[PDB]
């Protein structure tokens, strides 16, 4: 999906193996805030939100709690408070064409900074001067959504990358997206210290 | 709400517009400079026309928030730039005129082709035909003929050109508030705003007088060896008392005097430091070339290359099926995509273009993080300064041998600095009179001082007072000898040259200071300095957000140019050019002497 309109897939009922997220070598940022990755495989949470986007190699700083940019303020806002995991990766190989892809939007401008974990997917005429924009765009009347210019011949900078970020929360309710149960061969007739379910 | 944030959200429109569009502009003129066909040619055209036609259209929308209620000085830069009318003040008629004007003087320099009459069945072009004439001929007759045949041809068709041109020229800077062309050109430099660093058009000419009367005993002396060199070549020709013969200075125009080595080389039975059999010896491909250059910019402490650049460059020529254009050129074609396109050769002057082009690289790289209309040096001085310094770095011995390329044993004493020191002079030393004379004549015949019927019995007169070199046969107002070169008959600015020379020295000395060096400034080297690199990097970051005045006092330490680094880089060259002129008479006689 586009930043302005990132795709959230809530993940429930399963068990969520993070190691092999981990030790992938296709990623080239797996940036956790608020938890570290050798514990996620261990740990049971109630939810986690996979939210899902496509922005340049320079914004993926901005897709971090505390920062500041056109990301972060007018697409995709991170809580202070944020526990979960940023993974982002290259992806020249797909999302870049010899055309160029402008198949990718993200919103320039809104009067004021999203909240965390905010949507906006309007696309009303930014008003940015004291006449009525009227709905067609002219002087001092933008529209917000702009579209991303993917060639393969770019900077890593430029380059689109896949940026998925889960978000990890614990609420009242009984947590079902666990962690791997890791098990070791079954041994006889010994004086064992057995773990059978808990 | 308010003027700025307005002027602020339109400028971030016009940044991610623009940068998308002019990195399609910049791949097509790519796609034609490394493939030379027709269709390649009427893609950069159209897409030349929609970068023109959205600069237009932003400008337009551009004027609507007027410049002084804006206080941010970057945003303020930005729509100083933004808010320039160009071409388009002027009428339709009259700026389709000056289009055509252009177009027809780029085809007639491009396809000049002149050779002898009553031998007409076959001619030699510009560039290489004429120009391996004038670098190694020592016929007087033959190079006289070559001189005044393409100067009739060239100047005949180009003179009511030339006549339009500075009338439509005028016409335009006149209806942009400036005093004439050459103050639009001067507007470069300008810096309004900014408490103390201000620096005024007027002032240009004021420091550029000022330096040259400091140019002026070094030059002298220089013009008077290589008098006495060229009146050994030639015996009977040049005059002791008088100017040089203007077809004998070993380019076509004068630009360069680094043809006339061989003939003016101090001590011939020395060795040359020139390491081109090394590295044919060693096999050295022109990517190892780019390679070294690489490792010398990450010694210094600055990025190294993207893998883009080494995917995406031409650092080869192609091949006979696949034309393209010789010239070495550093593309910066936006959104991080950075090319150099060189036909790179196994020689010394390639592998210092080399790091020339890389410094441009570098350079570009460097203001990558700024907004868009400002990513450009702080004036045009700075932006081939930078290539200068890496020139100078890459040329010395210690850097030859630190990669290598030179003989560990090669024996350093004063005989060899001299005749390197008197090479340079003649590539860097003596453009600066040239240089200077054409773009005083450029601003006085924009600002109505020389009258048309009068632009060469002036012109000649400038020759002999600040160059020194004297026509061989005089010319009326039929001819047009100075638009006979590249960039005045195709519209480009001249004093970037002038003030990348001194520039350079600035730069080398403070980079030297850096990085510590103990000894003569012409035997420095600034690799293996991160310091050098850091106080680099600092001005290179700023791109054009700062006043050129901020910037070079955040090199140097200096409000303004300087000439004094130039004469401390030439002075042991200096004290022997004054021990070799007793004999021979220092200066030169405007009078018809040697020959008219
Ligand atoms: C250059 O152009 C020719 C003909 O237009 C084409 O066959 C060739 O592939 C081009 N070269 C490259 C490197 O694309
Ligand atoms: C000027 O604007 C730029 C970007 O619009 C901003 O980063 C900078 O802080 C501003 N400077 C001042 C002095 O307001
Ligand atoms: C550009 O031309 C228009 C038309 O006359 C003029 O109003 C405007 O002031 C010009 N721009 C500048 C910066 O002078
Ligand atoms: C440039 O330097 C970085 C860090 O030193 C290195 O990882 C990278 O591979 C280098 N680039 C190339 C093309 O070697
Ligand atoms: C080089 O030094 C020697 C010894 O000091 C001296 O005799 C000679 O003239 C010098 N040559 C030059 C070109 O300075
Ligand atoms: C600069 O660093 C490189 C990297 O090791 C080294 O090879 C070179 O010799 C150094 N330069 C000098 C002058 O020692």
């Amino acid at each position: 999906a586009s930043v302005y309109a990132w795709n959230r897939k809530r993940i429930s009922n399963c068990v969520a193996d993070y190691s092999v997220l981990y030790n992938s070598a296709s990623f080239s940022t797996f940036k956790c805030y608020g938890v570290s990755p050798t514990k996620l495989n261990d740990l049971c949470f109630t939810n986690v939100y996979a939210d899902s986007f496509v922005i340049r190699g320079d914004e993926v700083r901005q897709i971090a709690p505390g920062q500041t940019g056109k990301i972060a303020d007018y697409n995709y806002k991170l809580p202070d408070d944020f526990t979960g995991c940023v993974i982002a990766w290259n992806s020249n190989n797909l999302d870049s064409k010899v055309g160029g892809n402008y198949n990718y939007l993200y919103r320039l401008f809104r009067k004021s900074n999203l909240k965390p974990f905010e949507r906006d997917i309007s696309t009303e005429i930014y008003q940015a001067g004291s006449t009525p924009c009227n709905g067609v765009e002219g002087f001092n009347c933008y529209f917000p959504l702009q579209s991303y210019g993917f060639q393969p011949t770019n900077g890593v900078g430029y380059q689109p990358y896949r940026v998925v970020v889960l978000s990890f929360e614990l609420l009242h309710a009984p947590a079902t997206v666990c962690g791997p149960k890791k098990s070791t061969n079954l041994v006889k007739n010994k004086c064992v210290n057995f773990n059978f379910n808990g | 709400s308010t003027i700025e944030e307005q002027a602020k959200t339109f400028l971030d429109k016009f940044n991610h517009e623009a940068e998308d569009l002019f990195y399609q502009s910049s791949l097509a003129s790519w796609n034609y400079n490394t493939n030379i066909t027709e269709e390649n040619v009427q893609n950069m055209n159209n897409a030349g026309d929609k970068w023109s036609a959205f600069l237009k259209e932003q400008s337009t929308l551009a004027q609507m928030y007027p410049l002084q209620e804006i206080q941010n000085l970057t945003v303020k830069l930005q729509l100083q730039a933004l808010q320039q009318n160009g071409s388009s003040v002027l009428s339709e008629d009259k700026s389709k005129r000056l289009n055509t004007i252009l177009n027809t003087m780029s085809t007639i320099y491009s396809t000049g082709k002149v050779c002898n009459p009553d031998n007409p069945q076959e001619c030699l072009l510009l560039e290489p035909g004429l120009n391996e004439i004038m670098a190694n001929s020592l016929d007087y007759n033959e190079r006289l003929w070559a001189w005044e045949s393409w100067r009739s041809e060239v100047g005949k068709q180009l003179r009511p050109l030339y006549e339009e041109y500075v009338v439509l020229k005028n016409e335009m800077a006149r209806a942009n508030h400036y005093e004439d062309y050459g103050d639009y050109w001067r507007g470069d430099y300008e810096v309004n705003g900014v408490d103390g660093y201000d620096y005024s058009r007027g002032q240009l000419i004021e420091d550029v007088e000022h330096t040259f009367e400091e140019i002026k005993p070094l030059y002298e002396h220089l013009h008077a060896y290589v008098r006495a060199k060229l009146m050994n070549a030639y015996p009977s020709y040049i005059s002791p008392i008088g100017c040089l013969p203007a077809h004998l200075l070993g380019d076509m125009w004068g630009r360069f005097w680094t043809n006339l080595y061989s003939l003016t080389v101090p001590f011939g039975q020395k060795p040359n430091i020139d390491v081109t059999d090394a590295m044919v010896d060693q096999a050295w491909d022109a990517q190892r070339i780019f390679k070294e250059a690489e490792k010398f910019f990450v010694s210094v402490g600055l990025p190294n290359m993207t893998q883009g650049f080494w995917e995406n460059s031409m650092l080869t020529d192609p091949g006979n099926v696949q034309k393209a254009v010789c010239h070495p050129t550093a593309w910066d074609l936006g959104k991080g995509d950075f090319r150099i396109l060189m036909c790179t050769k196994v020689t010394m002057d390639d592998f210092l273009t080399a790091h020339h082009e890389m410094g441009h690289i570098q350079y570009d790289m460097a203001y990558a993080a700024q907004p868009f209309l400002l990513r450009n040096g702080a004036n045009e001085g700075f932006h081939e300064a930078v290539g200068e310094i890496m020139s100078l770095s890459a040329a010395t011995p210690k850097h030859l041998k630190s990669i290598g390329l030179l003989s560990p044993d090669f024996q350093e004493d004063n005989e060899t600095e001299i005749n390197f020191l008197l090479k340079q002079a003649l590539t860097i030393v003596g453009t600066l009179p040239f240089t200077y004379m054409l773009e005083k004549w450029r601003w006085m015949v924009f600002k109505g001082e020389i009258p048309k019927d009068q632009w060469m019995k002036k012109w000649w007169e400038m020759k002999r007072e600040i160059v020194g070199v004297v026509e061989p046969v005089p010319h009326d107002e039929t001819y047009c000898d100075p638009a006979s070169l590249f960039h005045v008959s195709n519209d480009y600015s001249f004093i970037r040259y002038y003030t990348r020379t001194l520039y350079q020295f600035q730069f080398q000395e403070a980079l030297c200071q850096a990085a510590k060096h103990e000894g003569p400034l012409h035997k420095c080297d600034i690799s293996n300095s991160t310091e050098a690199g850091q106080k680099l990097f600092n001005m290179l970051r700023l791109g054009k957000s700062e006043p050129w005045t901020l910037a070079l006092e955040n090199v140097v330490g200096a409000k303004n140019m300087n000439v004094r680094p130039l004469l401390n880089y030439f002075e042991p060259l200096f004290t022997w050019l004054k021990d070799q002129n007793k004999n021979s008479f220092v200066g030169w006689s405007t009078d018809w002497s040697p020959y008219a």
